[PDB]
């Protein structure tokens, strides 16, 4: 249900006055999907040559 | 004698001529430089490629 493409929002209110805080703790489903292209690049030659880290 | 040169003595010959600009010149040779019977080259090329190329 939570991951049903629905931005689940709670409905907790206050005792003094009804204040439904529909804060979207759920992640934004939909909008647009795209593959996050990941590239894994190694340290520079200078870094290794320095032989410190 | 056949001991100094065989030992490896580095002999030097100096000559002073008027026509020479500096008026003095020299050459030298030792047992090894005297037609090296055999080389002993052991060159090492560290970091063939890095930073520079």
């Amino acid at each position: 249900d939570w991951n049903s493409g629905e931005r689940f929002t709670c409905t907790v209110t206050h005792t003094d006055l009804p204040s439904p805080l529909k804060q979207t703790i759920s992640r934004p489903k939909g909008v647009a999907l795209h593959r996050p292209d990941v590239y894994l690049l190694p340290p520079a030659r200078e870094q290794l040559n320095l032989r410190e880290s | 004698s056949e001991e100094e040169w065989n030992t490896g003595e580095t002999y030097t010959c100096v000559v002073a001529h008027e026509a020479l600009p500096n008026r003095v010149t020299e050459r030298t040779v030792d047992k090894s430089t005297g037609k090296p019977t055999l080389y002993n080259v052991s060159l090492v090329m560290s970091d063939t490629a890095g930073t520079c190329y």
